[PDB]
This record gives structure tokens, sequence and C-alpha cells, in this order.
């Protein structure tokens, strides 16, 4: 009746074990007030931006497109040294990707209206990499704790980026205190 | 330029104007010992009229005989940014709150008793009409081509004519 | 042996003052009734097993190869890049720098995340019922039926006792700033 | 259930052992993942890309052709790519082997319907596999010699890397 | 009777469907599963993905070099900008639209290549790392291990 | 936490004061690092 995550609290209630990466953590009783569907969509998505945008904030030191509008190491001068129409491009691209892959339902009154949308399944299996069974609960498990991970360290990342005005890896070679 | 109006960055009476102010805080400054707090407040108040002045001088905001920026407002994309764009935000940010509105005043039509809801709202639901808002003029328009926004005149409450 | 209720198993206690937990199942090598703290309430025994037999093994190859590189043995042509010192820190940070430690890191990575991981996630899920340290490895066959203990006790204790003797020569090191022996 | 050449490891259950070179060597379960038809594919493809490649830097270290030592001079292995990149010889490979390769798209599609065995082209102009015994040892000989060469292709390009020598070169110097 | 963010419109009192169509499994290549017209995943599966895909790919190689390739007396190539091909007869326009206009890549300064990235459009790949190590530096790199034992050491 | 606090606090003046102040506070902080703002700058 504990949770446990959490042992001195009660366990909360609509979760029960059955979604990827359910160890009964929610103190704040989110899940309580709002539905999990949309809580495990919203979940997925920052953590599916943040794997993308931890891997960018690595990779994007090391490696560059050609010329000088993408040689900046540090990935918050890269936000501004880009060309402006690009990465306007990249906002309405990825507006427009958030409108046919959720099928028009968008919102949290029409989003999940068809019984079969499940949280998370946008039908995204390029490679049809999920042909397996036994594997599935474990890959969902992997792409979560992916999420996580990858939310924890992108938002230190960036806020260490701001505290040091250097690039992760060289601020890690080149280390100053406060 | 427009209106026979110049540009703010070369009009006189804009820098007649920045000069004043800048004296007016001085001569409050000149009152007071360097380094004491009312010495840095009105040292950061001279900063920001400075960095206003500047701005304002070097944006293409236009400047009567007055000294002081003058808006245009005609539709002309010179100067889109004085009247259109903020209005476009206005206009994204009112739609908004009417439909989230809206939406929740037709939620509430389907509660056991509507007017409790009137009074003390669902948050959880209210939450998820004001999330629902970012799309308004789409979901609007669909509301509106369904018949589901305008109902018939044989259903609206009338007074004898 | 496998000495049951003499060496291990049920009822054995070394340190008496701390009383055996009735979480130890018996089952384990090297169960000798020490669980002061209880972790063998809550952790899972396999993992833990499968730690202390790396810990372990892991000590004893750090005893061989930390005295046969501190009293002066070497390989031939080994003393000249590495230095002709018998400091095992400065051999690591010598080694380091040469490319030789890099070597090692990738090639016992490589085997840890291959096999190692593998290996350690199917004991875990029950897939393979393979018991915690069990690589399969005995080229030289020396235990078959002797396997129950004489061979695994033997392997836990000295495992153990090569992880105290390479942390008190490593702190020794350090305070007195003479390699052992 | 165990496999084979780990002795300590699960069988993969997407091998079986029909595939020539199947000693159940998948411990990290890619074929779990993947389709095995698409991995054996790759394998195949990635093995004869790879003894191509070995018996080229073979042959490039003990001679050229007529012509080739003007316009590359003493260069040898990767040195010489940027400059047929200049020149019109790497344009025109890759050219000619895109165009075998949208063939290798629709043949591969075609394995992974299941009307195609992977790596099947149906190439024996030669008919060296009569028997199917005889077709047997040849698939295995395939397979073995492709990773063989795999592994010594990287080591060829990594040595030549760290010495600029050549395969060759390397071994009658140091 | 309505959960917060449950995204029922049945519950929020919105306008539904009714018509929910089932959820096919098929899966196309580059596409995405959900509902199509029948004969659609046979015609335009992964398959035809795949195969336009390719053929995409081995056309960009001639459009990737485009240009008029003009030899000259000593056996070199001279390759000049399709804008400057004239056409006889369509009037004052004698410079016409050609496939660099569909195609530009001199006009950005990009280097294109038939693998996309060319000799003075490279990808740039340098090594953070500085050429120092992990720990125990002495010069111009002093890490975070570097900086954890000289907090230790003081 | 009470339920019934909880539905005090959604009445109409807390949450009317509530989101009148968070939205004061937007325009506060907005004006505070962006003071000036006459135009939208194009
Ligand atoms: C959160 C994601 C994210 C964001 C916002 C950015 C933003 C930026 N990147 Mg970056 N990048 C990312 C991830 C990201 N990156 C990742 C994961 C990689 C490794 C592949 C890179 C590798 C990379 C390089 C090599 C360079 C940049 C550069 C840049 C800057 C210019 C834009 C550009 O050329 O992009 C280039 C983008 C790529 C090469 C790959 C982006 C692919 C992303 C992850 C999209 C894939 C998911 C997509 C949405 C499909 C999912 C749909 C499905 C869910 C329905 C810009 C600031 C340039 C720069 O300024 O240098 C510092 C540059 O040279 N990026
Ligand atoms: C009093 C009536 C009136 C009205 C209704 C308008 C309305 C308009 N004027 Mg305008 N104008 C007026 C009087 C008026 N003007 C007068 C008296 C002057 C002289 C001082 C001007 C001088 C003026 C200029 C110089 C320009 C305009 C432009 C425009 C248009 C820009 C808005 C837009 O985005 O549409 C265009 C976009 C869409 C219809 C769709 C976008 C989505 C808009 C239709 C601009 C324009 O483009 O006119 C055609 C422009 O350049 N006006
Ligand atoms: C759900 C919100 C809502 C919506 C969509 C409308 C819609 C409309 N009103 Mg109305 N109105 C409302 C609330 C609303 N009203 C309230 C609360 C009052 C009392 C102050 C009025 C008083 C009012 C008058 C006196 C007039 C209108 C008029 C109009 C029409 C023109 C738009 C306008 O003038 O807006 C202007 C609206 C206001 C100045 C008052 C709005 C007050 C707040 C800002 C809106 C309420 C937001 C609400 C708290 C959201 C909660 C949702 C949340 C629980 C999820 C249009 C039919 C005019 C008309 O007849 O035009 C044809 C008109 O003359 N309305
Ligand atoms: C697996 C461990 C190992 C083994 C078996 C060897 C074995 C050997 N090394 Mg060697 N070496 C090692 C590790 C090892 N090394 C390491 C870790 C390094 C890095 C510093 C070196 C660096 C090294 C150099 C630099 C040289 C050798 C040389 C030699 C050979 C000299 C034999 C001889 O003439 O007797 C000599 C015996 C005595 C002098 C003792 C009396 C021999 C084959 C020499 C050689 O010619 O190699 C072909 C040589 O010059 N080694
Ligand atoms: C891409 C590789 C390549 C390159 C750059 C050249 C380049 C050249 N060849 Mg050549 N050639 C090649 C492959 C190549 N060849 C192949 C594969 C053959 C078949 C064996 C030949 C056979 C060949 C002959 C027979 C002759 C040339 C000759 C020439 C030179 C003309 C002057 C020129 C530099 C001529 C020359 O004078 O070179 C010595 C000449 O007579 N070539
Ligand atoms: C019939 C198809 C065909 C055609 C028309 C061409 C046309 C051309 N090729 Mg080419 N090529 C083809 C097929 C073809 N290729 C194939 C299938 C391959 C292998 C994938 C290549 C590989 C290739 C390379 C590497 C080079 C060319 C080059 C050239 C250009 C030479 C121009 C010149 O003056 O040389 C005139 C030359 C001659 C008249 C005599 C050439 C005779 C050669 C030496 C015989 C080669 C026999 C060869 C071993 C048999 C191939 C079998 C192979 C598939 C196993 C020209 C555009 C060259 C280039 O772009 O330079 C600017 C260049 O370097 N080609
Ligand atoms: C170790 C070498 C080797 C071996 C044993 C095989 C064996 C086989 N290949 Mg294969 N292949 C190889 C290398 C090899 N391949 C390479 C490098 C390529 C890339 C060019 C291919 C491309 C290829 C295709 C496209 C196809 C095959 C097919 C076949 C099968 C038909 C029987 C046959 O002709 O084999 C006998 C082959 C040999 C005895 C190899 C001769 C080795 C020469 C003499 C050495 C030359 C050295 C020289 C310096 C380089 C058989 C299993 C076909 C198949 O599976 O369908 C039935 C088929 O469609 N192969
Ligand atoms: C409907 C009438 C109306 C309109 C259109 C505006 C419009 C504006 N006012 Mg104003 N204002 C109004 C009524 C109005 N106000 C009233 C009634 C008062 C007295 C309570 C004020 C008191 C007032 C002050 C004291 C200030 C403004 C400011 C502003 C500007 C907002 C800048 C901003 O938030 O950037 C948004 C920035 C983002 C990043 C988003 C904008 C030009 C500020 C300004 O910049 O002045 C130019 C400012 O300092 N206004
Ligand atoms: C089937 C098909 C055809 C066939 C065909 C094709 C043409 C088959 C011909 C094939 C050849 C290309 C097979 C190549 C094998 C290469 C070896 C395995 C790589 C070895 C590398 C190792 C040893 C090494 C390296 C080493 C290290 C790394 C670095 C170096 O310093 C030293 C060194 C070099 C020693 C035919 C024509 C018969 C007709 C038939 O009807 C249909
Ligand atoms: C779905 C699937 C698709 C796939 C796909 C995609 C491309 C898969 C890729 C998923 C990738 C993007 C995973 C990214 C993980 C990054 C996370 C774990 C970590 C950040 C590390 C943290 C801890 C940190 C940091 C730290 C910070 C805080 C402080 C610093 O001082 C230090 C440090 C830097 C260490 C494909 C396309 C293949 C098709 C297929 O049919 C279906």
């Amino acid at each position: 009746a504990k949770s446990k995550a959490v042992p001195f609290l009660s366990q909360p209630e609509a979760l029960d074990g059955s979604m990827a990466g359910d160890v009964g953590f929610d103190p704040f009783g989110f899940s309580s007030n709002f539905d999990l569907k949309w809580l495990r969509e919203a979940e997925l998505k920052h953590g599916r931006i943040c794997m993308l945008a931890a891997t960018g904030c690595l990779v994007q030191e090391v490696v560059h497109l050609p010329g000088e509008a993408f040689s900046q190491k540090m990935a918050l001068n890269a936000w501004a040294a880009a060309p402006r129409g690009g990465m306007i491009s990249i906002l309405v691209a990825i507006g427009l990707i958030e409108l046919i892959s959720n099928r028009f339902a968008l919102t949290a009154t029409d989003m999940f209206a068809n019984p079969n949308r499940v949280p998370g399944d946008l039908g995204f299996d390029p490679l049809s990499l999920g042909g397996n069974g036994a594997n599935r609960a474990r890959m969902e498990l992997a792409e979560i704790t992916h999420g996580r991970a990858a939310m924890m360290g992108f938002s230190g990342m960036v806020h260490q980026m701001l505290v040091s005005k250097q690039a992760p890896i060289e601020q890690l070679m080149h280390f100053k205190a406060v | 330029d427009v209106a026979g109006l110049t540009p703010c960055g070369e009009s006189k009476e804009f820098a007649r104007r920045l000069d004043g102010s800048v004296k007016k805080l001085q001569t409050r400054l000149k009152k007071y010992e360097a380094g004491t707090p009312p010495a840095l407040a009105l040292q950061k108040q001279i900063d920001k009229t400075k960095n206003r002045f500047d701005r304002y001088g070097k944006a293409g905001l236009l400047c009567g005989t007055d000294g002081l920026p003058h808006l245009i407002a005609d539709g002309r994309w010179s100067h889109s940014g004085e009247f259109v764009i903020p209005g476009l935000f206005f206009l994204y940010v009112a739609g908004w709150i009417g439909w989230v509105g809206r939406s929740y005043v037709l939620f509430a039509r389907t509660a056991d008793k509507p007017t409790e809801k009137e009074i003390i709202i669902d948050v959880p639901v209210a939450l998820s009409f004001v999330s629902t808002g970012f799309i308004w003029p789409f979901s609007a328009f669909k509301e509106f081509t369904s018949g589901n926004l305008i109902v018939p005149a044989d259903e609206i409450t009338v007074s004898p004519r | 042996l496998y000495k049951d209720g003499k060496m291990q198993g049920k009822g054995v206690n070394i340190i008496p003052v701390f009383a055996r937990p009735d979480s130890l199942d018996g089952t384990i090598p090297g169960d000798q009734g020490f669980d002061p703290f209880g972790f063998s309430s809550w952790v899972n025994m396999k993992f833990v097993s499968e730690a202390e037999i790396k810990h372990g093994r892991l000590a004893m190859l750090a005893f061989a190869g930390i005295m046969v590189e501190s009293i002066g043995i070497s390989f031939p042509g080994a003393t000249s890049i590495l230095g002709d010192s018998k400091d095992i820190f400065e051999i690591h940070n010598k080694a380091v720098e040469s490319g030789a430690m890099g070597q090692i890191l990738l090639w016992v990575g490589f085997i840890e995340a291959c096999v190692g991981v593998p290996a350690m996630n199917e004991m875990l899920s029950g897939e393979t019922s393979r018991m915690p340290g069990d690589f399969g490895f005995d080229p030289l066959g020396l235990g078959k039926g002797d396997k129950l203990a004489r061979k695994q006790l033997v392997e836990v204790t000295n495992g153990r006792l090569a992880m105290l003797a390479v942390s008190g020569i490593v702190h020794h090191t350090i305070i007195t700033g003479k390699g052992p022996l | 259930a165990m496999s084979d050449s780990v002795p300590f490891l699960k069988q993969p259950e997407a091998l079986d052992g029909s595939m020539a070179g199947d000693v159940g060597f998948d411990p990290l379960g890619f074929s779990s993942i993947g389709d095995i038809n698409f991995l054996r594919e790759a394998e195949l493809k990635h093995g004869r890309i790879a003894m191509l490649a070995a018996a080229g830097s073979i042959a490039q270290d003990i001679f050229t052709f007529p012509g080739v030592s003007k316009v590359v001079g003493t260069a040898k292995m990767t040195g010489v790519h940027d400059i047929l990149v200049k020149q019109g010889a790497m344009g025109q490979l890759l050219l000619w082997l895109s165009f075998l390769e949208v063939f290798g798209t629709i043949a591969l599609l075609e394995t992974l319907d299941g009307k195609r065995a992977p790596g099947d082209f149906k190439f024996d102009p030669l008919n060296f596999s009569k028997n199917p015994e005889t077709f047997k040892r040849y698939q295995l000989a395939e397979i073995k010699n492709g990773r063989l060469a795999m592994m010594g292709v990287g080591g060829m390009v990594h040595g030549y890397f760290i010495t600029g020598k050549g395969p060759l070169e390397l071994l009658g110097n140091f | 009777a309505a959960v917060g963010f449950s995204g029922v419109p049945s519950q929020f009192g919105r306008p539904e469907s009714g018509v929910y169509p089932a959820e096919p499994s098929e899966q196309t290549f580059l596409g995405m599963r959900g509902p199509r017209a029948p004969g659609h995943r046979e015609n335009f599966g992964g398959k035809h993905t795949a195969t336009m895909l390719a053929i995409a790919a081995l056309l960009w190689q001639p459009v990737s070099e485009a240009g008029m390739y003009r030899m000259q007396g000593d056996g070199s190539l001279t390759k000049t900008s399709f804008n400057e091909f004239e056409v006889p007869g369509f009037g004052n326009a004698k410079k016409v639209p050609t496939i660099e206009s569909l195609f530009p890549f001199s006009s950005k300064g990009f280097d294109a290549s038939p693998v996309l990235f060319g000799k003075n459009s490279m990808i740039v790949v340098e090594d953070p790392r500085d050429g120092c190590g992990a720990y125990a530096n002495s010069g111009s790199c002093h890490t975070f291990l570097d900086e954890i034992g000289d907090a230790l050491k003081a | 936490m009470d339920s019934n606090f909880l539905k005090y606090l959604s009445t109409a003046p807390v949450l009317f004061t509530v989101w009148l102040s968070f939205t004061a506070s937007f325009i506060i902080e907005a004006n505070r690092f962006f003071p000036d703002m006459l135009y939208f700058p194009m």
C-alpha cells in the first residue's frame, strides 16, 4: 500500500505497475488530478526531445557542418550563429510533424479520442525494430530510462553552459570552479 | 519620411529630449556621494534612459517636431511592427482566452449543477481547456463550419417586436 | 569441501557478535553468516554474489600484478617505456601515457560489454539458470565433481582476502612512499 | 538451449543454425532487434566489399595500372581517394556501384518480403556450386573469408593511418 | 466524470466524431503506421519507398555535378554553369531556367558532391580533448578530475 | 491535502486573484528584463 520509490508515502492510485518505468513515484499526486495517458505522452515527448538535445549538445561540439555559421562549439552560441531562416524552417517543420503525427488530434480534449491510440505510440517504427513480443516491455523501459536520464543531463548541460560559458566536453577538459 | 516625419536617430529634438532627461537625472545625482545607494540607483536610471533613447533611435521609429516617436498604422510593411504585429499577438491571445472560456462554459452545461461549476472551477478540466487554446483559429473555424458555433435564430430567445 | 553447517550453510557464524540473519539461504558459496546491515533482505542475491566474485577475482589479479611489479620482475623491454622504478602509482600513470592501460581498458571493457552484461542480465532475468561468477571457463579442467566447494569456497575466501590485501597495500604505499616487499 | 560459441549464454532465438557460419554467436542480441535477413544481407555485403578492398590494398601495394602513377604520384591507400575525387575515377565508380545498388535495394526488399535468400543474386556464371554440398562448403568459405577480410581491411587501413606505408610495405618495414 | 487531460471529447462536452478507424499493423519505411485506403501499403509500402529513395540517390549524382563540361585543347575540362546556356527561339528570354535553377548549389556557395558533402563543403571534425589526458596534466589542461584532486590535496 | 480546502481554493475569487497576480507577475518580469518595448522589433 506504500510507494516503492518513496516508502513513507502511500501508493498513488492509477499507478499499478502497468506502464514502463512505473515504480510508484508520484508524490505530488499529478496522476490523481490528470489523466495518465496525457502525462505519459508528455513524458515520452520531453524525454525524446531531450535525448536528441543531449546528443546534440555533445556531438555539435565535436562535429560541425561546413561554414562559419555552424562553427560554434558551444550550443547556446550555435543557437544564435546558425542562419535564422533555417531555424524558422526547423520550427515550421516541427509544427507540421506535430500536426500530422498526432493525426489532427493535438489537444487535451481530442488526443486519445480514438481508443486505439496508445500514449507515446505515434505509429513510428521506420525500420520495424519492434517486431518482437517479449522484447517490447524491456524496450519501453529502456526508452523511458534513456528519456529520463536525457532530461536530467540536458537540463544540467544547458545551465552549466550558462555558468561556465564553455561547451560541455571542453568544460570537462578545462574546468574552472565558481 | 512618412507624413513629413523624420527618423528619430537624426531628429535634433529627440536628442534634446534625451539630453534634458539625462541632465534632470544628473542634477539629482550631484547631491549624493559616490558609492551611496541613491547614487547607484540614479546612475542606473541614467543608463536605462540612455539605452532606451539609443534603442528608439536605432529602431527606424519616426519622430515629429515634438521630439517623440510617432507610430504609423496604415498597413505599410515598413511600420508593421508598430501596430500590426502587436495586433496579431493580441488577437492570438484574446482568441485563446475566448475559445477556452467558451469550451469551459459548454463543459459546465453538461455537469450535474452547472452554476456550481461556474463558481467553483473544476481546475484540472479548466487547465485542460486552457491547454487546448493554442490552435484556437482552426478549432474555432471547424466548430463554425460544422454548425457547432452558431445556433439558429429559432432557438434563441427574443423580445416581442 | 562443501562442509554445510561447518564452513557454510545455515547456522554458521564466524563473527557471533552479529547474529546470522534469517535472510541468508545458505545456498550461496561463502555464506558464513555475516550480514550485520541486513542487505540480503532487500538486494538481489545473484547480482551481489556476482559482484563479490568479480571484485574478488579482480583483486586477486591486482595483488599478483602489484607484487610482481613492485618486487622488480618485468617482461622483456617493459622497463624502458614504463620507467625503471618500482612504484605502482607511477607505473599506472606511465602505462596510461604510453597507452598500455588504454589497451587493457579497451579489451576488458569489450569483454565486459559483450558477454558480461548479457550474462548478468540473463542470470537476473531468469533465462539461463546461470550461477553467479559462472563464465564456463575451465580450460585446464580442475573442477568437475569437487566443484560444489573446495573450489568455489576457496575462490571466494581468496577473493575477499585479496580485496583486503590490495586495499591495505595501496594505502600503505600511499602513507609510506614505498611499495610492498 | 545455450550458445555453442559462448557456452554460458543462451542461444539467440532468431539464430537457428541454417545459415552458413551460424555458431550461435549473438551475445548482445542484435538479431532480436533487426531482421535476420537484413542482418545477413548486410553481413554479406560488408564481407564481399571488404574482400575486394583487402585484395585491392594488397594488389595496389604490388602494382599499379598504366598511367595511374602519373596522376597519383607516391600516394597509397585512402590517400588516393581525394586525388581520384578531383579526377573522374571515384565519381564513375560511385555512379556504377549506385546503379548496381538500386537493384540491390530491390533485392533486399524482396528478401525482406521473403522471396529471396539474403545475398543470393544468383551470380554463378561458371557453375561452381553444382552439388548442394559444394554449395554449403562455398557458403561457409564465403562467410568466413568475408568476416576475416572485414577484420583484415580494418587493420590495413588503420595501419596506414598510423604509418602511411601500406599493408605489404609495413610487413617489409617493421 | 471528466478526468483532467483525458482527451475524450465526450467527457468535455466537445463535438466528437463517432467514427474512429481501427489501427492496422502495416508499416512503411519512410511513412507512418495508420489507416490507409485498400491497396495503399501494397503499392506504396516499404518496397516502393526504398526503391524511390535509391533512384533519387542515383539521380542526385549527375544533378549534384550539374554543368556544361567542355573539353579544351589540352584535354582538360572546363565546367561552366547552365545559366549561360542560351536558346535560339524564345524572344528576349535567351537565358532560360535549367536544372541548376531547381538545384542552385553555387548560389549558396555549397560545393555539392554525389555523396552530398564535397571537398570545399567537407564535414568539419575536431578533437575536443585538446591533446591532453583525463588526469595528471601539467600545462593548459585542467580537467574536472584534476580539479577534484587539487580540491582534495590542499 | 484536504479536498474541502482544495475546493475552497478552486472558488472564483481565489482563482481570480491568483490568476491575475500570476498574469501581472508575467507582465512585470517581462518589463523588468525587456523594458521600454513600444514596438515589435523587426
Ligand atoms: C533537440 C535537437 C537538436 C536541436 C534543436 C539542434 C539545433 C542545432 N544544431 Mg544540431 N544535432 C542534434 C540535435 C539538435 N541540434 C543531434 C542529435 C545531432 C547529431 C546527429 C546534431 C548534429 C549537428 C551538427 C553536426 C550540426 C548541428 C547544428 C545545429 C544548429 C543549426 C541547425 C542544423 O544545421 O542542424 C543540423 C542537424 C543535424 C545534423 C541532425 C538533426 C537531427 C534531429 C535530431 C532530428 C531527428 C528527429 C526528427 C524530428 C524526426 C522525428 C519525427 C518523429 C518523432 C515523428 C542548431 C543550433 C550545426 C551547428 O550550428 O554546429 C554547431 C552543425 O554543424 N547539429
Ligand atoms: C467565456 C468568456 C466570454 C466569451 C467568449 C464572450 C464572448 C463575447 N462577449 Mg462577453 N462577457 C464575458 C465573458 C465572455 N464573453 C464576461 C465574463 C462578461 C462580464 C464582464 C462579459 C460582458 C460582455 C459585454 C458587456 C459585451 C460582451 C460582448 C461579447 C461578444 C464580443 C466579444 C467582446 O466584446 O469581448 C469583450 C469581453 C469583455 C470585455 C468581458 C470579458 C471578461 C473576461 C476577460 C472574459 C472571461 C474569461 C473567463 C474567466 C475564462 C474562464 C475559462 C476557464 C474557466 C477555463 C462575444 C459574443 C459584447 C457584445 O455583445 O458584442 C456583440 C458586449 O457588449 N460581453
Ligand atoms: C559502357 C559504360 C561506360 C561508359 C560509357 C563510361 C565512360 C567513361 N568512364 Mg567509366 N566505368 C564504367 C562504365 C562506363 N564508363 C564501369 C562499369 C566502371 C567500373 C565501375 C567504370 C569506371 C571508371 C573509372 C574508374 C574511370 C572511368 C572514366 C570514364 C570516362 C573516360 C573518358 C575518356 O576519355 O576515356 C577514354 C578511354 C578509353 C577509350 C579507353 C579505356 C579502356 C579501359 C582502360 C579498359 C578498362 C577495362 C576494365 C578493366 C573492364 C571493366 C570490368 C569491371 C566492371 C570489373 C568516361 C566518361 C574515367 C574518368 O572519369 O576520367 C575522367 C575514370 O577514371 N570509368
Ligand atoms: C563467385 C563468383 C566469382 C568469384 C568472385 C570473387 C572475385 C572472389 C575473389 C575474392 C577475394 C577478394 C577474397 C579475398 C579475401 C581477403 C582476405 C580474407 C583478407 C585477408 C586479410 C588478413 C589475412 C590480413 C591483413 C594483414 C594485416 C591486417 C595488415 C597488413 O600489414 C598485413 C596483413 C595483410 C597480413 C567467380 C569469378 C569465381 C565466378 C563464379 O561463378 C561467381
Ligand atoms: C525508434 C527507432 C528509431 C531510433 C531512434 C533515435 C535516433 C534513437 C537515439 C536515442 C538516442 C538519442 C539516445 C540518447 C541518449 C542520451 C541520454 C541517455 C543522456 C545524457 C547523459 C547525461 C547523464 C549527462 C550529461 C552530463 C552533464 C549533465 C554534465 C557534464 O559535466 C557531464 C555529462 C555530459 C556526462 C530509428 C530511427 C532507428 C528507426 C527505428 O525503426 C525506430
